[PDB]
């Protein structure tokens, strides 16, 4: 349900305390390694032969408590940063050392403030680690949603606060962590811990953080309400925040004394487990969905590869989806056929990539539906689904169904056709090359014959996610160009992330195709204006068709198919994030390419900077004819 | 070893306060090994310190002691680890010490804790970044102030004044404080932005004049009324910890740092005496009430040092 953690600073003994945060029910202590107060000479005679322990013995607990339940936290007077030489020596030398222990101790996280603007030699420091051997423990950077300065009450009478309202200024502890990370090079160990304050900012400061890594939430109790009978509670903007955060999976800490004193900490923690329980609950998709958020998946290439059962299994597990098929034929065989020509009329349907027969059955539901007469040929070049649709033929469909193993491209149709009907489209629509393919079976449509689908258009749209660059990123291979990662499309549901600007149409296709010469190449020039600060990472593709008249298919958000779950989105990388302005126009392009043996995608952006071109010949993803 | 009193005082001695008769309260907390824990110890004779079994009275507190303070001639007011505020009341027969009361306000350590003129009213400061007033006989929080934005130093109440205290931060703001005033807290020091100030003392009988220590060792003279920094000197080759004045009618100042020494200066802040005396922190300093020569220093080593100043 919730994952939740208790934050001290004052530990007198660590079995005693950690047994009362295990009573109250919390998963996990965050704790100091060493004294908070106890401040260590390094260079300086006599302070630097301080007599030890320099900390309490990993004896005082299992190595299972030290690896699962408690989280370190670097020590106050720790200061980096600090303008004065000797506090900057001794606090580079004392935060290796708590490190050092934590990696020692095998805690699964460690806690460090981002309390200033200034943290270089903090992140040199700590990137020096990270680098001192692989290891997979978090650093959680403590970042407040609203600097300390800015949170003060206004009582300095020759130092009032600024209360005329700063955009950026209100910003400013997103750019100590944007700086922070930068300078540690999105090293994947480095995640965020959001402070959460009793005055909120704006929304567009919350907003900043929409597509960061946050691995938790600190609730200090000072920011809990009291109901009529004592309870503590939040406001009904701190527990939206909350349901927000709860989306991220993201663990909670509650900091600081109990400001409740007739009642215990369980109360806080029960107040969340309440809202954890009572939030609004998710949809299907949601469900279908629940495993695979930023996943990074390989798009399907049903053309150049012959799917596997399973993957002909999943396709067909959308009723939803084969309904629409179902009413876009049943309309279009009403359309062609007058009730007078009933009997006397058989129509004849083309199925182009039939797979194991879903359309085939619609097909057959529709034509009893619409109490018509139909013809069925089932076309698919994968000899594994043949099996399949050869077996249902001989057991059920019998001969009004002629199944046919060939290329719709190669394949000479021993007649024309009134219907093709396809389902070749992936995330992007045309990225599974339904154009080529449908372009090759054209010329067996009857010259007042129907495509089903009969159009898709493709749909764009800038997005921010420090999250899925990281995941990108982590895609390196050996034996490849080491930036390939970034120069290909991946399918995924699209989680942690912030969608910078409406979805804008990419690329459409029509069926049949009447051009005299067709060229399936395209170029595109999108805007999408921008109304936050953000940094872009990629753009995510989504798609929607027309199956036939006002009967459709969309995984465009604004326009979602209800209860689809079919299509995850699609997205495409960037090399290098770029840094977006309020008021700025994100402006991208859009190629796609082709030879006799290859498609592909090239993508650049030009605005507010440029990109280099991305996938330059296919170089690094093609789709194969 | 007297009766409620530990048979073994923590090694880390945080504050050293000579009472009116001569006797000396200690404040001592357990800074490393398996227990983080402090202790209050009275030592009516003062030579036997920090010697357990030749204690007056003595006491275990829950957690580490940050600060201290003498309330009257019975009365500790102790700032906690634990984010408490702890008074404790002396025995009658001053035998043993006893907690009047915890008070769990602060949501991090308490670093500091000053008495007000009154006696019945105090200040802390805390790692939280507050500064409470505290109603002493009634064991409440009179005000909360937010007024930093950084952990909270030092609080210094002035000494004749009930509504008047000094606070300092690592957000390098020197607070003087006014709870007459709407808006309490004026920002004051040197018309330069310089280092951190780690401590602050008061003159005992100019009340618009007080001192302050700062991250790099330099003490400076301020006057609220000049609202300048009136003298500076580089005492020390580390933070100044502590500023302790001299009893006497133009007094002297004991300066204490994590250098690990103890410096005496003149009223225009040059050097009289200085102590390597210590081989670790130096926490604490006061001057005897009987012998105003005596100046007892305690440090992280363990030391009780009685130095003779000229
Ligand atoms: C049901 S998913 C789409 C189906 O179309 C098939 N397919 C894709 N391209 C062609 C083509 N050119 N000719 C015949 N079948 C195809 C694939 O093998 C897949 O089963």
């Amino acid at each position: 349900r919730v994952s939740s953690g208790r934050d001290l600073n004052c530990v007198p003994e660590i079995a005693d305390t950690l047994g009362a945060v295990a009573k109250q029910g919390f998963d996990f202590l965050c704790m100091p390694v060493f004294h908070p107060r106890f401040k260590r000479e390094f260079i300086q005679e006599p302070a630097k032969n301080r007599p030890g322990p320099q900390t309490r013995s990993d004896l005082l607990l299992s190595g299972r408590d030290w690896n699962t339940l408690i989280v370190g936290k670097l020590s106050p007077w720790i200061r980096p940063d600090s303008k004065v030489e000797k506090i900057r020596r001794n606090s580079e030398a004392a935060m290796l050392q708590e490190l050092n222990f934590g990696a020692y101790l095998g805690l699964p996280a460690f806690l460090l403030p981002l309390n200033q603007e200034d943290n270089t030699n903090l992140a040199r420091v700590l990137t020096n680690h990270i680098h001192t051997g692989h290891h997979s423990s978090m650093f959680w950077m403590r970042v407040p949603l609203v600097a300390p300065e800015d949170l003060r009450d206004d009582i300095i009478e020759n130092a009032p606060t600024t209360h005329t309202e700063e955009y950026s200024g209100e910003e400013k502890t997103w750019m100590w962590w944007h700086n922070f990370r930068t300078l540690c090079d999105y090293s994947k160990r480095i995640a965020v811990a959001l402070e959460i304050g009793a005055d909120l900012p704006s929304n567009h400061v919350i907003d900043r953080w929409l597509g960061e890594p946050i691995k938790a939430a600190i609730l200090p109790t000072s920011i809990f309400l009291t109901n009529k009978k004592g309870f503590p509670v939040l406001s009904k903007m701190h527990q939206r925040l909350i349901f927000r955060l709860l989306k991220l999976e993201v663990q909670f800490i509650i900091t600081g004394t109990n400001h409740h004193s007739e009642k215990e900490f369980c109360s806080y923690l029960q107040y969340l487990e309440y809202l954890s329980q009572n939030r609004p609950p998710p949809n299907a998709y949601e469900l279908f969905a629940k495993g695979y958020e930023d996943y990074l998946q390989s798009p399907l290439q049903p053309l150049m590869d012959n799917l596997e059962s399973q993957t002909y299994e999943v396709f067909e597990k959308d009723p939803i989806k084969y309904s629409q098929y179902q009413q876009a034929i049943y309309k279009c065989l009403l359309d062609r056929v007058p009730e007078e020509e009933k009997d006397t009329n058989v129509q004849v349907l083309m199925v182009l990539g039939a797979g194991r027969g879903p359309l085939v059955n619609a097909s057959l539901r529709a034509a009893k539906q619409a109490d018509r007469r139909i013809k069925l040929y089932a076309v698919e070049k994968n000899p594994n689904a043949v099996v399949t649709l050869e077996n249902w033929q001989f057991e059920e469909w019998g001969s009004q169904v002629t199944v046919v193993s060939s290329d719709m491209r190669e394949w000479v149709a021993p007649e024309k056709a009134d219907i093709i009907v396809s389902e070749l489209l992936g995330s992007f629509a045309d990225n599974e090359l339904s154009p080529e393919c449908l372009d090759g079976a054209q010329h067996f449509l009857k010259d007042d014959g129907v495509s089903i689908p009969g159009e898709y258009t493709s749909f764009l749209a800038p997005i921010s996610s420090s999250k899925l660059y990281n995941e990108v990123r982590a895609c390196r291979e050996k034996d490849r160009d080491p930036e390939a990662q970034f120069e290909m499309p991946y399918v995924v549901r699209l989680h942690n992330f912030h969608q910078l600007s409406a979805p804008q149409p990419c690329f459409t296709f029509s069926h049949p195709n009447r051009d005299p010469m067709i060229d399936n190449n395209r170029y595109c020039t999108l805007e999408f204006p921008v109304e936050v600060n953000t940094v872009l990472h990629g753009f995510a593709g989504y798609f929607e068709t027309v199956l036939y008249q006002d009967i459709t298919l969309s995984i465009r958000p604004e326009t979602h198919s209800p209860g689809m779950f079919s299509w995850f989105p699609i997205l495409f990388p960037i090399k290098q994030p770029i840094t977006v302005r309020e008021g700025q126009t994100i402006c991208v392009r859009f190629w796609r390419c082709s030879n006799s043996k290859k498609v592909w995608y090239e993508w650049a952006v030009t605005a507010p900077v440029c990109s280099a071109i991305h996938n330059p010949t296919g170089r690094s993803y093609t789709i194969g004819l | 070893l007297p009766p409620n009193a530990p048979a073994c005082m923590e090694r880390q001695l945080e504050a050293a306060r000579y009472r009116s008769d001569g006797a000396l309260l200690l404040g001592a907390s357990s800074l490393s090994g398996r227990c983080w824990a402090g202790s209050l110890w009275l030592f009516k004779d003062p030579c036997a310190a920090p010697n357990e079994g030749f204690c007056s009275a003595g006491v275990q507190t829950e957690a580490g002691v940050a600060d201290l303070t003498w309330v009257g001639e019975r009365g500790i007011l102790v700032a906690s680890d634990s984010g408490a505020v702890e008074l404790w009341e002396l025995d009658e027969n001053e035998t043993l010490i006893v907690s009047k009361f915890c008070k769990y306000e602060h949501d991090d350590i308490v670093s500091t804790v000053s008495v007000l003129s009154s006696g019945t009213q105090a200040v802390s400061g805390s790692k939280d970044i507050c500064i409470k007033v505290w109603d002493l006989a009634q064991q409440v929080v009179l005000s909360s102030y937010r007024a930093h934005a950084a952990q909270v130093t030092c609080v210094a109440a002035s000494p004749h004044k009930d509504s008047v205290f000094l606070s300092c931060s690592e957000d390098n703001r020197i607070l003087l404080w006014d709870t007459r005033c709407p808006k309490p807290a004026s920002q004051i020091g040197c018309s330069a932005p310089g280092y951190l100030p780690t401590s602050l003392a008061w003159h005992p009988q100019q009340s618009e004049v007080f001192v302050f220590g700062d991250e790099n060792g330099t003490v400076s003279l301020v006057d609220t009324k000049s609202t300048s920094c009136v003298l500076s000197s580089a005492v020390h080759s580390q933070c100044v910890t502590g500023l302790v004045f001299s009893p006497h009618s133009v007094p002297f100042l004991a300066s204490l740092s994590e250098d690990c020494s103890l410096a005496v200066l003149d009223s225009s802040l040059s050097e009289l005496f200085r102590s390597q005396a210590h081989r670790d922190f130096v926490r604490d300093a006061t001057w005897s009430p009987l012998n105003h020569s005596l100046l007892t220093t305690v440090g992280w080593d363990h030391q009780v040092v009685h130095h003779v100043v000229p």
